[PDB]
């Protein structure tokens, strides 16, 4: 092992470098795209954040419900699936069901038209039904996937299963507990 | 680089020969106020320099009492020094027919020779110092008081003055930094004149062990 | 650093020249006064302080920490640094302290009493190892000190 | 001593020795100086200086 | 492999958007899936296999009788149609429930005063 | 650094701890023989999945980037599947089917007790260990330790809250020993 | 009473050294003015120059090392097989326990666990035979005593004026009527001819009592017989604030 | 009588002087009017005795049924239907109850509002507290008892929500302490919720910002340090000194004190009431069984 | 010592007995030794006490 | 920066057993070779270089700006600088004066 | 005795002890902790350098070799211990020229 | 004075840094003697002063500095034939530092206690990029080890002498002559004035072990006596210098220095009852009877 050195501390060229790098690293070898040794494109490993799965190339951002619902209507009109929570209780009652007082759910209600959805100067949302209203935000962001699906059983023995699609946004419902209270003070 | 060695070596030889000159062994003045340059001027630059000869000395003799006690200075040049290389100085000491000598040693000596370095023989024995410790010369370090050694007889009057017996006196280890710059063996006595917090001093006597 | 160092200049500086002003304006005669000067009791400290101002409360050499979340006492915004948050005192003795000022006095006060407590044990200890380790040796008629060997 | 409720021990030694010994190493007139660097102890205290 | 979520699935709810009109569906279950890692088992158990007055119950507490538990109920096998599928669109259908645009509903009659104690009983 | 939680209860106090002794995060609880690396109580859980635990800890790239090293451990190691990670921890398990059963209970009924869980879905109790591995990977960003004094983490008792126990304790001897002196005495004297 | 034992060969009761080497030594302790801490510093240089001798001079006999096999119990590691060439001494030994083998299947797997064990009969009997000469190298006073009065077959009991009659009686007085209690029954029980395992293990409760009679500090003891209150041993009277 | 008195609120501590850490002795911020800041007993008990402020309360176990029914509406996001990603964003905050995981949540301010509404209102008992943490990006609810409690009077938009009017409705009689706390009017803290207030310590000092206001300082001392006149007008340890030598003075001990039979038992044959007395002199009633006289 | 707490109980004293009034010392409060001044001087003695 | 299976989620290593070294994964027949270059590490770690130069070292990093003390302004003190922790770490700037019985360094 | 409810008398207290050795005192300290604290007289067989009792050494059958001397009594009970230890201390006297 | 002591603050000479141990804590650590002590301090005079020469660059000659920021960016280098570990230099900044590292230096400095790795492994290609190549050990090692390789910015082990650290202000106000001074953070006092251009004979330690065991007894026993007579005048009382003297001449007779502790007052003293006084009373007795010793009573 050599002993004696001689440092050096004048400026160097800095272009030197990079060439020398570049020597040393960009002399490339692509062109070896051999049976073996195909990758496809869609068929790379991923990033441990989902939003920027974008390691090597071929060479979320914030909103609003009435930004994501005016977008939804205004610069597309073809059908998209969302998924939502509403309170425990609907403000309704259980439909001649005979009742402990059981929560009026979603699924002991008749179809046909529930309400409306409103949309306020500066942007607020509400749901109104009947003689109430319900304060909507958005939910928690999601990035992987989330297929929505139906099963057909059509039979004891076997049945059937088609897709639908998938998930992109979720939307979370409220009461307006000040809205309440002013409606009814205590 | 080959500037700071060379430093090195001119500050190791001056501060080796003032050992020489201190433990009373022959010497020329004019070498002891040796230049750097001086030392450029007589031994050429670090890579045209070889270590493990170039320094090595023993000019010294103990002229002040025996002219013809020669004395043998060397300087290994391998980070830690072997068994070959010593048996290669012994053999080298019993062709000059002397009885002990220096090693400078650059980073440490193998522990098989450290073992041997206390059994060669009971007429040799050798004395070994690091670089780095021979870089300064303790003596003129400030916090070192003046240490003189003495004859017997010098110390028969002192235990005949204070009515002694020579094991009650105050102990100075062996291995002591200074016991080893002055070379003294077990069982001799020490002066020491420490410097007063005024123009006064103290007195005072250890004894090694 | 240097805006603490800045600002335990300028209350410092706050502390004495007060302090100075009012030992101008007193007159002879007066009892602390005269107290302070022969050495009997007291300090130009002290007569300071009772009429003039009470100087910042250290604790620890340090301005007062933050016990809560990013400020002293709720009474005071998040982050603040303005001399009085941080402990400074600006009443005397004689016009009486407010809640947060006496409460801060109060801090730096019990240092004192916890330290006056913890003293006890160490020093004994060391204490008695030393005298332990020396007691023997005496001074001979020869006018050397030798060990019982 | 501080006189505000402070309790203090007497002893009486028991032989002609060493009340000898006590009177003479030990006494008041003998101990204005203290041995840590020779400053002087016994001196007048406050409300004497005033 | 599925692993259920939770047991209640009431509350949440799934809406197909469609321009001026809302459609929404109760959820049957919300599932999570999961990539299977059995096969290294199997594999571990063909090497072993290559290789070579009663006191009180406590089964109740205990994982083997919750997998016999499950072991009890038969299996069914689905046949499976993809969304490139055409008979997606067919079943997509389902989703718009036809009625009248405006309908005041028979139900929903509670007045807000109300709405609060039942969302809120007495303690 | 470490941390830890006093996971008491109406049944018992227990208390768990994390070790950051090598930088490799592992468990540590005092009836097991040893520490374990931490990627081996995931996995036992049932989140063996390495993406799935990045996640579960963070994103962003320092807390990442030093929780990286904490399962090269693991790969060296041949636990690949929930079974392989039980039957470690049952080889660790110590005492004053034991090789899969018994360290399957222990750790669902004796690890962070105070998080409860039911049916084996352990799910809420890896949410609540990663956030407890979040925060003292990120605790090393600012020295910000806990403070002991702060008296929003101080309980005061009262008369009636100790007697209760004593009571409690005076009252399951009293009924020890009327059942003892009931199996004595009746199929015999 | 381990050190003399790991200084002493076990065949003939001699101290290993070569006749230089304890000339040496002698000369060595011949010194004038041989003080305390050089007493203790020598104790330190003749452990290690001896512990080096693995054979018996004297009689070439091959020693092991003896060693606390467990709380109160010692040990004799003669009969130890290595990693190099077993030794022709545990060849022989190992052998030895085919009828042990025979009758009782846990032999066989813990048979190389068998050494030489140490009691106070064998040990006492041992060195109730040492050469006077060897006395002085083990920094024995030989008008301080000797080697066999240094294990105890007998006890003082202080007399009353150490003791109030009340401490009812003092610990001492309880701890020497639960001693000789032990020592009748002990010495009636075996005359009864009883069994092997549990005699001994009367033998070792009896030890343990001893013990904690001059100490009270002991915590090695197993929890199903671990004391359960402080009780003042002759060191906790003596030391402490 | 203050001896036995000022016994009764002492409080003990489990560290019993094990060893010096220069730790608890120290007075903490935290303590603000809920513990005395200068009757601590001196000595090497220093710090380890503490005794309660005047106005004080401790609590208890509530239901912990509600809590959670109210915050399940309010748009907290159950965990188990979320994967792991989802605690990395800088817009979630995890809901603690009781140390035990609850939910994630978006936009905290609001559950924090509507539940401190809901509290005033009086469908969740006044003594469960809800604060936030900024740093760890959590937001903590507790009911546990045990905890330490203050009653501090509501401020909004810069004026206070008590008025004369109430106050002669109380001197009038017509009204009581309950009235307040359920007209919304003043609410119970803690340490754990005034953490992020804004007290306000009298009128003049209110501004844009202050949530509260206090009800009286000098409640911050305790019984034994109320017979000081003056207080605030002495050094710190003077103060410390009388607390723990106001215990001792020779007095009155009650009306029964002539038929009890006791170990040791000192009276004082002529004691007079003080010239310059505290209120707290009033409260406690000391004035009726005195322990001094008018030099 | 500092106990300015004292020297103002004093004069509340003494300017309290001349008229029957009680005086009060809360904390943080009280009355002010401006007003007890000039209550002194209504009967004779100086406004400062001494 | 790591690497994980698309198939089973799992970390990935690098290796060689081809004309070209691949990321594979040890659970599945996974593998993806690598054709190309990256460009992140994992910022290794090895102790501070103190005194590999100290005392009078070489003299080629000599110099010919420097500044001056507001003191005394005697003529021994010539610039240095130096850095902190770390390649994304900042640097820092002292200034330190020794000819006898004191204690000065500025920053 | 120590109590007050009992007979007391205080304590000399080790730092007294340094105190007195301080000064330079010798016989003062003597008999502040000998003389009037726990004076007692014992004797001894100089021949085996053990304690008897009443002149005659049970030890040696004998009266010649016995003597008498003042030790503190905690000292005697120091003794009594050790040798109840077998630390048997044989103490060797001389005349007190 | 231990037990006037008050503890008194604003004790940081004046710049409320550099904490060394001062008080009751300081005495008890010179008393104890032990070989190691908290924050140590060496000091150090090389010739002159302030402005433009010989000076300062020393210090940055032997304090701390990472191999860190002399890499401005660390990043990979795969390509599918094979990949390496290379590292940058900020040769420009390190002129800035002016330092005299380079690349060959460093090479010479890899390869210590660096897992074996062969000259032959390291390359240089440029004066500004030097490079290390991977092997595989086979003792847990395989050729994805490059993980473990991960051993060359702030912390593994470095070329240098450890034990270093940085020290801070300490102003004069006597501006009647110029001087300077030159503090070290550490605890190798042997190889600080071995270095080249140092004053060293008037180099100085607070660490009493460590004076002694390079220069002698009587360099510890001025160093005892500097520091306590130090340590007392900072505290503001007063003590003569001959209790002192004493306390040191005690401390350092016997050939070396002995700490005031039970292991060195059972070195120095013998007397089995004083022994059994102190300390550690309840073990000499069973070894004193052992040997058999005869006691004297002085
Ligand atoms: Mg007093
Ligand atoms: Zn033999
Ligand atoms: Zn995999
Ligand atoms: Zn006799």
């Amino acid at each position: 092992r050599p002993e004696v050195i001689q440092s050096h501390s004048i400026f160097e060229q800095g272009p030197a470098e990079m060439m020398k790098k570049k020597g040393n690293w960009d002399k490339t070898v692509d062109v070896s795209d051999m049976g073996p040794s195909h990758i496809i494109n869609i068929k790379k490993e991923k990033r441990e954040t989902d939003e920027e799965t974008k390691q090597i190339l071929r060479m979320l951002p914030k909103d609003v419900s009435v930004a994501e619902l005016l977008r939804e209507l205004s610069l597309t009109k073809e059908e998209e699936l969302l998924f939502l929570q509403l309170p425990d209780t609907l403000p309704g009652q259980p439909p001649t069901q005979d009742i402990a007082e059981n929560a009026c759910t979603l699924a002991d209600l008749t179809e046909g038209q529930v309400g409306k959805l409103l949309i306020r100067k500066s942007g607020r949302v509400q749901l109104l039904l009947g003689k109430v209203t319900l304060d909507v935000t958005m939910g928690t962001a999601c990035s992987f996937l989330q297929e929505l699906v139906s099963v057909g059983l059509g039979d004891s023995r076997t049945g059937e299963m088609t897709v639908l699609g998938h998930v992109k946004h979720k939307l979370v419902c409220s009461p307006d507990f000040e809205s309440l209270l002013d409606h009814k003070h205590r | 680089d080959d500037e700071e060695e060379t430093y090195r070596l001119w500050k190791i030889r001056k501060t080796i020969m003032q050992l020489c000159h201190d433990r009373g062994y022959l010497v020329t003045q004019d070498e002891l106020d040796q230049t750097l340059e001086e030392f450029k001027a007589q031994s050429g630059d670090k890579p045209s320099e070889g270590r493990p000869r170039r320094t090595d000395l023993t000019v010294l003799v103990a002229h002040n009492d025996d002219p013809t006690d020669q004395m043998f200075v060397f300087f290994p040049e391998e980070p830690k020094v072997g068994i070959k290389t010593i048996k290669v100085y012994c053999q080298r000491m019993q062709e000059e027919n002397i009885t002990r000598a220096l090693i400078v040693v650059q980073q440490g000596m193998t522990p098989s020779a450290k073992q041997s370095l206390v059994d060669m023989a009971p007429k040799y024995i050798l004395e070994q110092f690091l670089q780095q410790e021979l870089l300064i010369n303790i003596t003129e370090h400030e916090l070192v008081p003046e240490h003189v050694v003495m004859t017997k007889e010098e110390v028969t009057e002192l235990l005949a003055r204070y009515k002694l017996r020579e094991n009650q006196l105050p102990r100075i280890q062996a291995g002591d930094p200074v016991a080893r710059y002055f070379g003294i063996k077990r069982g001799q006595v020490v002066k020491i004149i420490r410097p007063s917090e005024t123009a006064g001093r103290y007195i005072t006597y250890r004894l090694v062990q | 650093e240097t805006l603490e160092a800045l600002i335990l200049k300028e209350l410092s500086v706050i502390r004495d020249h007060a302090g100075s002003a009012c030992l101008r304006e007193l007159d002879k005669s007066n009892s602390p006064l005269t107290m302070a000067l022969c050495g009997s009791k007291g300090s130009f400290i002290n007569i300071s302080q009772m009429i003039a101002c009470v100087g910042q409360q250290a604790i620890s050499g340090s301005r007062v920490p933050d016990g809560f979340e990013n400020r002293s006492l709720p009474h005071f915004e998040k982050h603040s640094k303005l001399p009085a948050a941080k402990g400074f005192v600006a009443n005397s003795f004689y016009s009486g302290l407010t809640p947060t000022e006496f409460f801060f006095h109060t801090m730096a006060g019990r240092e004192g009493l916890v330290d006056t407590a913890v003293k006890t044990a160490e020093t004994g200890y060391m204490q008695r190892r030393l005298v332990k380790s020396l007691e023997d040796l005496c001074s001979q008629y020869d006018l050397t000190v030798r060990s019982s060997t | 001593a501080d006189f505000d409720g402070d309790e203090m021990n007497l002893h009486l030694p028991q032989t002609e020795e060493a009340k000898a010994e006590a009177l003479v190493l030990m006494g008041t007139k003998a101990n204005l100086v203290t041995p840590r660097n020779g400053e002087p102890l016994i001196a007048a205290i406050q409300d004497f200086l005033t | 492999c599925s692993s259920q979520t939770t047991s209640n699935t009431s509350r949440y709810a799934a809406a197909l958007y469609r321009q001026g009109e809302l459609h929404l569906t109760p959820l049957h279950g919300i599932l999570q899936l999961r990539p299977s890692f059995s096969y290294l088992d199997k594999a571990d158990a063909k090497h072993r296999e290559r290789e070579a007055e009663q006191a009180r119950q406590r089964r109740v507490q205990s994982y083997e009788f919750l997998q016999k538990k499950h072991a009890e109920e038969p299996w069914v096998h689905l046949h499976y149609y993809g969304l490139r599928d055409s008979r997606s669109e067919h079943e997509r259908q389902y989703l718009l429930c036809p009625g009248s645009s405006g309908v005041e509903n028979t139900e929903l009659v509670k007045s807000p005063s109300e709405y609060l104690m039942m969302l809120m009983p007495p303690s | 650094v470490g941390a830890s939680v006093t996971s008491s209860t109406h049944e018992k106090k227990s208390r768990t701890n994390m070790a950051v002794k090598q930088g490799r995060f592992y468990l540590r609880h005092n009836t097991l023989s040893e520490d374990i690396p931490i990627v081996i109580i995931f996995k036992a859980m049932g989140v063996e999945s390495d993406q799935e635990i990045v996640q579960m800890i963070g994103t962003e790239e320092h807390v990442m980037a030093a929780f990286g090293p904490s399962l090269e451990e693991c790969q060296k190691a041949q636990i690949f599947t929930q079974m392989q990670a039980l039957k470690y921890i049952g080889n660790k398990v110590r005492r004053q089917k034991t090789k899969i059963e018994e360290a399957r209970e222990l750790l669902a009924s004796t690890i962070l007790t105070h998080v409860p869980v039911k049916e084996f879905n352990f799910r809420a109790k890896c949410i609540y260990t990663a956030v407890m591995v979040r925060r003292v990977i990120l605790a090393q960003g600012d020295n910000k330790v806990d403070d002991r004094d702060y008296y929003g983490n101080k309980r005061l008792e009262l008369a009636g809250q100790l007697l209760s126990l004593l009571f409690e304790d005076l009252f399951k001897k009293f009924n020890s020993e009327m059942k003892k002196i009931a199996d004595q005495v009746i199929p015999k004297q | 009473v381990i050190g003399i034992l790991q200084m002493i060969c076990k065949t003939c009761c001699h101290i290993m050294l070569s006749q230089e080497e304890k000339k040496q030594f002698l000369d060595y302790l011949k010194r004038p003015g041989l003080t305390y801490l050089q007493k203790r510093g020598l104790k330190k240089k003749i452990s290690d120059k001896c512990r080096k001798k693995n054979i018996c001079h004297h009689c070439g006999a091959f020693n092991g090392t003896v060693k606390k096999c467990g709380l109160l119990k010692i040990i004799h590691e003669k009969y130890k097989t290595n990693k190099k060439v077993v030794d022709p001494i545990v060849s022989n030994f190992l052998q030895s326990f085919e009828t042990a083998i025979e009758h009782n299947k846990e032999v066989e797997p813990l048979l190389g666990r068998a050494q030489e064990n140490l009691n106070p009969l064998v040990v006492l009997n041992l060195f109730k035979r040492i050469p006077a000469e060897d006395v002085p190298l083990l920094l024995m006073n030989p008008e301080a005593g000797k080697p066999s009065d240094l294990i105890l077959t007998r006890l003082l009991v202080p007399p009353l004026c150490i003791r109030p009659s009340v401490v009812n009686e003092d610990d001492l007085t309880m701890k020497l009527t639960e001693i000789i209690f032990l020592n009748d029954v002990i010495k009636k029980h075996r005359i009864s001819g009883a069994k092997t395992q549990m005699i001994m293990e009367d033998w070792d409760f009896l030890q343990l009592q001893c013990a904690l009679y001059i100490n009270s500090e002991l915590s090695g003891i197993p929890l199903n017989m671990a004391p359960k209150k402080w009780t003042r041993g002759f060191v906790q009277r003596l030391k402490g604030k | 009588y203050i001896s036995a008195l000022g016994m009764m609120t002492r409080i003990s501590s489990q560290f019993e002087k094990t060893r010096k850490v220069s730790g608890p002795r120290s007075l903490q911020p935290s303590q603000w009017g809920m513990l005395c800041p200068s009757d601590t007993p001196e000595g090497e008990a220093c710090g380890l005795v503490k005794n309660l402020a005047l106005m004080t309360h401790i609590t208890t176990d509530m239901e912990d049924g509600p809590i959670v029914k109210l915050a399940s509406n309010l748009g907290v996001e159950d965990v188990n239907l979320l994967c792991g990603e989802e605690l990395s964003y800088p817009n979630v905050f995890l809901v603690f109850l009781n140390g035990n995981i609850l939910g994630v949540i978006r936009d905290h301010k609001k559950l924090v509002n509507t539940f401190r509404l809901m509290r005033r209102a009086g469908y969740i008992n006044e003594f469960v507290s809800i604060s936030t943490n900024l740093t760890d990006r959590c937001v903590y609810i507790s009911s546990d008892g045990g905890r330490l409690c203050r009653p501090y009077i509501i401020v909004k938009k810069q004026k206070p929500a008590v008025t004369n009017k109430h106050m002669e409705e109380l001197a009038q009689g017509y009204r009581n302490f309950e009235d307040f706390l359920h007209e919304s009017l003043v609410e119970y803290l803690d340490v754990n919720e005034e953490n992020d207030c804004n007290i306000a310590l009298y009128e003049h000092t209110i501004n844009k910002d202050t949530t509260h206001l206090e009800i009286e300082p000098f409640t911050l001392l305790g019984v034994c340090a109320g017979l000081i006149p003056y207080p605030h007008h002495n050094q710190s340890p003077r103060n410390t000194y009388q607390c723990a030598m106001g215990k001792q003075a020779m007095g009155t001990i009650g009306y029964n004190q002539r038929n009890r039979i006791d170990t040791l038992m000192y009276l004082l044959a002529y004691p007079q009431k003080p010239m310059v007395k505290t209120k707290t002199i009033e409260l406690i009633e000391f004035e009726k069984l005195p322990a001094g006289q008018n030099a | 010592r500092m106990t300015v707490g004292k020297l103002i109980e004093l004069l509340a004293g003494k300017a309290g007995v001349l008229d029957g009034r009680f005086h009060y010392g809360t904390a943080f409060g009280g009355s002010k030794v401006k007003d007890v001044c000039e209550d002194l001087v209504r009967h004779g003695y100086n406004y400062l006490g001494k | 920066m790591l690497l994980f299976c698309p198939g089973c989620g799992n970390g990935l290593i690098v290796e060689e057993g081809q004309r070209c070294h691949r990321f594979s994964c040890n659970t599945c027949p996974y593998v993806h070779n690598i054709t190309r270059k990256v460009t992140n590490r994992k910022y290794p770690k090895l102790k501070e270089v103190d005194d590999v130069l100290g005392g009078a070292a070489a003299w080629e990093n000599v110099d010919s700006t420097a500044e001056s003390c507001p003191k005394c302004e005697h003529p021994r003190a010539y610039f240095m600088q130096l850095q902190t922790r770390s390649a994304d770490e900042p640097m820092t700037t002292f200034y330190k004066c020794c000819n006898a019985q004191c204690g000065h360094r500025w920053r | 005795t120590e109590g007050r409810s009992r007979d007391g008398g205080l304590r000399l207290g080790e730092m007294e002890r340094d105190c007195l050795i301080g000064y330079g005192a010798s016989m003062l300290l003597l008999e502040r902790l000998m003389i009037s604290s726990d004076a007692f007289e014992v004797d001894v067989c100089g021949q085996c350098g053990l304690l008897g009792y009443s002149g005659w050494c049970h030890y040696c059958k004998s009266s010649c070799h016995v003597s008498s001397l003042r030790i503190p009594y905690a000292c005697k009970l120091l003794f009594q211990e050790l040798q109840s230890m077998n630390i048997i201390p044989r103490l060797k006297l001389s005349k007190y020229n | 004075p231990g037990t006037q002591m008050t503890l008194k603050t604003f004790h940081f000479a004046g710049v409320a840094s550099m904490n060394i141990t001062l008080g009751v804590p300081r005495i008890k650590e010179i008393i104890n003697a032990s070989k190691a002590i908290s924050t140590p301090i060496i000091t150090a005079q090389l010739d002159k002063d302030d402005d433009a020469d010989y000076a300062r660059l020393v210090k940055g000659r032997i304090e701390k500095t990472l191999l860190g920021e002399i890499s401005e960016y660390i990043e990979e280098v795969f390509l599918p034939d094979d990949c390496f570990i290379l590292v940058k230099l900020s040769l420009e900044r390190i002129r800035l530092l002016r330092l005299e590292v380079n690349a060959e230096t460093v090479r010479y400095s890899i390869c210590t206690s660096k897992l074996r790795v062969k000259p032959g492994d390291v390359a240089v290609h440029g004066e500004a990029v030097v490079c290390v190549t991977p092997r595989e050990n086979s003792k847990s090692s395989m050729y994805y080890v490059l993980q473990f390789l991960k051993e060359d910015l702030p912390k593994v082990v470095v070329q240098g002498i450890p034990e270093v650290s940085r020290a801070v202000i300490h102003i004069d106000e006597q501006s009647g002559k110029e001087k300077y001074k030159l503090l070290v953070e550490g605890d190798n006092l042997r190889a600080v004035m071995a270095t080249h251009g140092v004053k060293g004979t008037r180099t100085t330690s607070n660490n009493t072990y460590e004076v002694e065991k390079t220069l002698g007894i009587e360099a510890a026993r001025t160093t005892i006596i500097n520091e306590i007579q130090y340590t007392m005048v900072n505290h503001g009382m007063s003590i003569d210098r001959r209790h002192v003297m004493l306390l040191s001449d005690l401390m350092t007779y016997k050939g070396e220095v002995l700490g005031i502790t039970r292991f060195g007052l059972a070195k120095m003293k013998e007397s089995v009852l004083m022994l059994a006084s102190f300390e550690k009373t309840a073990d000499h007795l069973f070894d004193a009877a052992y040997f058999g010793q005869k006691d004297s009573v002085c």
